[PDB]
């Protein structure tokens, strides 16, 4: 197997994390991690058993922007990152490839996978959001919700299901949240990174809220991921257009301010 | 929620930018109008754009306004609660002004009894906080204090031997000045001619000073000396360098308007008017011996100030911490005409006064026919205080229109005693800074809903 940039990650575990290496092998090693259906892909989706890891495929694209991203990020962290100053930002545990000949892989095959923390933890979140601020197009998820499970909900629906959406943070909280938000997502917006959303999760009673930034890994992208499937009509919404799009620096300030109204 | 909540004082972006941006217009609590201004900009918000396109601006925002008016005003007037006395007796403490503060207090309140403006449109007006000065003289020992229903400066007269003391003076006030103002042909040439047109840009408007008949003379702008001779001569006194601020004050305490191209006024009312101008001199050394000028008996009774003296400076200014200490208790206690019934039972008919009021009298439409139709449905909101306190108790609808009725003996329901009392003597009921949350809202409402 290969691991990148060993001594890196293992700051970074200690840094951010303040994981202990035996920790983080012991959960990935001791007991097979459980697989999660993922998106549609194509791309494997796996945590640990005691599901405080999470373990994605990436595709070399991905895995070659980490490396680019891992100086200014590792920057960022001693600025502030979770042990650092906390930052909603995902924290990479460790990036690996995995190809082998043996039959078990596939031969000549490379599969590479990023390591890293769960937003959610592994005791329960009540409800999920998955925030863009992204002015509406898939601002909702149909075949979502069809699950009984934990649907994940998007901006439409967060706006008109948890509408007046009552998380309220406290006072003191928010400013410290937004703080932090706004540093990420400048930070962000300095790699040209876009298209990552923020990920809620909530509890209820004296409400206990989670939340991080997550795809990360995408920028200088234009063309990719086509639309699929026929878009539902009868409403305006989504135009043929636009051949211009919204910019990294555009996309950060809409997150930042679509986020500032979520939490109260 | 927390809104409801609202007999203790125990706690819509653009909404919430505003809300924090009146509540340090005056401070108090955010989310109880928070959640208010939430449900019922709700409704509205439901009125305009999304669906049913309606005209959501002009004659209900409108209503609300009217709503918020009559909020203040009537609200403050229903004051039992056995008042601030003994608070007030406690906030003594903090200073050196024993003995001696208490004229200071009761004759600010006085004054501050001189006030119920009813000003701009059908409205009592309440400038409080904004309508006066008052004023010492460090010398000698503090208690001599002599009030005046009126100003006093230094501000020598324009020529000392104009007006040594005036009487029922009318004036002439205006920002510009007296000096040939700019004409549209600006051309300067043959000085002694353009001088000359000064002095006859001067005469006339003396002509037609006199024609006013001033009684003293009042530039913000400027003068020449000319006109200054022009009117001593006809004897209509004159002020210099003159303050805008007590100029456009007493001017609309006046009936006297700044007429700004008096070409304008060819008659009256632009003249203004007040008692009398009258000095007082000081005779001894280390300069404090000045003269300073009364000028009492102005148009509008509300407002005074006062002569008063010490002998230092650090417990002079420390008095001046009682005197801001008695500002602050002056308007907290006069958002109220000081309090109100606690544990719902001022609140009832305090809410139902629109009710009771507009209902007997109908002459009603004061809220509107839609506040008979319509008010079923969001005055209701007004009607949170029941919804509130009763409904945990006694009575959701019933108190409320049975004391809209109007018994006009405002005991209520006992959610906590089970027979009587109120939260007055229990003290858990939110200080005033709360009223004007009703006042603000739609100034800054109606607009972020074109």
């Amino acid at each position: 197997c290969r691991l990148y940039y060993a001594g890196e990650f293992h700051k970074m575990r200690e840094v951010i994390l303040d994981s202990s290496e035996e920790d983080f092998i012991r959960s990935l090693s001791h007991s097979s991690p459980w697989q999660a259906r993922g998106g549609k892909s194509g791309a494997a989706f796996y945590a640990t058993e005691d599901d405080r890891f999470i373990l994605k495929q990436m595709p070399r694209l991905e895995v070659q922007s980490f490396l680019d991203f891992a100086p200014h990020y590792f920057n960022y962290i001693t600025n502030a990152v979770q042990q650092k100053r906390p930052t909603a930002l995902a924290k990479i545990l460790g990036v690996y490839r995995i190809g082998y000949k043996n039959s078990q892989n596939n031969t000549e095959k490379k599969l590479d996978l990023l390591v890293m923390e769960n937003l959610f933890y592994g005791r329960k979140m009540a409800q999920v959001f998955d925030l863009k601020g992204s002015l509406r197009n898939r601002n909702v998820k149909t075949d979502t919700g069809k699950e009984s499970c934990d649907v994940v909900l998007l901006d439409e629906n967060l706006l008109k299901m948890v509408r007046d959406n009552p998380l309220y943070i406290r006072s003191h909280s928010k400013a410290v949240l937004r703080t932090s938000i706004h540093s990420d997502s400048h930070f962000l917006s300095s790699h040209l990174i876009i298209d990552y959303s923020l990920l809620v999760g909530r509890d209820d009673t004296s409400n206990e809220l989670v939340v991080g930034i997550i795809d990360y890994i995408r920028t200088f992208t234009w063309d990719k991921k086509l639309e699929m499937v026929v878009k539902s009509t009868g409403i305006l919404g989504g135009q043929g257009k636009m051949p211009t799009v919204v910019s990294p620096e555009l996309y950060r300030t809409r997150f930042c301010e679509a986020m500032d109204k979520y939490f109260l | 929620s927390s809104f409801q909540s609202t007999v203790d004082s125990d706690s819509k972006e653009y909404l919430i930018s505003d809300t924090g941006g009146q509540q340090l217009s005056i401070s108090d609590a955010f989310i109880k109008e928070s959640l208010f201004n939430r449900r019922v900009e709700e409704k509205s918000k439901e009125l305009p754009f999304t669906p049913l396109g309606w005209h959501h601006n002009n004659l209900e925002l409108l209503r609300e306004e009217n709503g918020e008016k009559q909020a203040m005003e009537r609200l403050l007037s229903a004051n039992h609660n056995h008042m601030m006395a003994l608070l007030q007796q406690l906030l003594h403490s903090d200073s050196l002004s024993s003995s001696w503060r208490d004229i200071i207090v009761s004759l600010v309140c006085q004054v501050v009894q001189t006030v119920r403006p009813d000003v701009k449109n059908q409205d009592d007006d309440m400038d409080i906080r904004q309508f006066v000065h008052i004023k010492k003289i460090p010398g000698g020992k503090k208690f001599d204090s002599v009030v005046v229903n009126g100003f006093v400066c230094t501000k020598n007269i324009a020529h000392k031997k104009m007006s040594s003391c005036i009487k029922n003076p009318k004036i002439l006030l205006l920002k510009c000045s007296i000096e040939y103002l700019y004409r549209e042909e600006t051309k300067f040439t043959c000085i002694d001619p353009i001088v000359l047109q000064e002095r006859e840009f001067l005469k006339n408007y003396v002509q037609r000073i006199v024609d006013v008949r001033p009684t003293l003379v009042l530039v913000e702008k400027t003068v020449s000396r000319i006109a200054q001779d022009m009117l001593l001569e006809h004897g209509i006194t004159l002020v210099i360098n003159v303050k805008s601020q007590v100029l456009e004050r007493i001017s609309r305490m006046t009936q006297g308007d700044l007429v700004m191209s008096m070409d304008q006024l060819l008659t009256k009312p632009h003249l203004g008017t007040c008692h009398k101008f009258y000095m007082q001199i000081f005779q001894l050394p280390n300069e404090q011996t000045k003269t300073l000028m009364f000028f009492e008996g102005c148009p509008q009774h509300l407002g005074c100030t006062i002569k008063l003296r010490g002998g230092s400076d650090y417990e002079l200014a420390r008095v001046k911490e009682i005197l801001i200490f008695m500002i602050c208790v002056a308007y907290h206690s006069q958002l109220e005409i000081s309090f109100l019934m606690d544990e719902f039972a001022m609140p009832p008919t305090l809410m139902q006064n629109p009710s009771f009021h507009s209902l007997i009298e109908g002459r009603g439409h004061e809220g509107a026919v839609q506040e008979q139709y319509g008010g079923g449905s969001i005055p209701w909101d007004p009607d949170i205080p029941p919804e509130s306190l009763p409904c945990d108790d006694s009575s959701l609808l019933e108190l409320r229109i049975v004391f809209e009725k109007g018994e006009q003996e405002n005991k209520n329901l006992p959610q906590a005693v089970a027979s009587v009392k109120h939260q007055e003597h229990s003290t858990t009921a939110c200080p005033a800074g709360l009223p004007c949350a009703f006042f603000a809202p739609v100034p800054e409402s109606l607009l972020p809903l074109p």
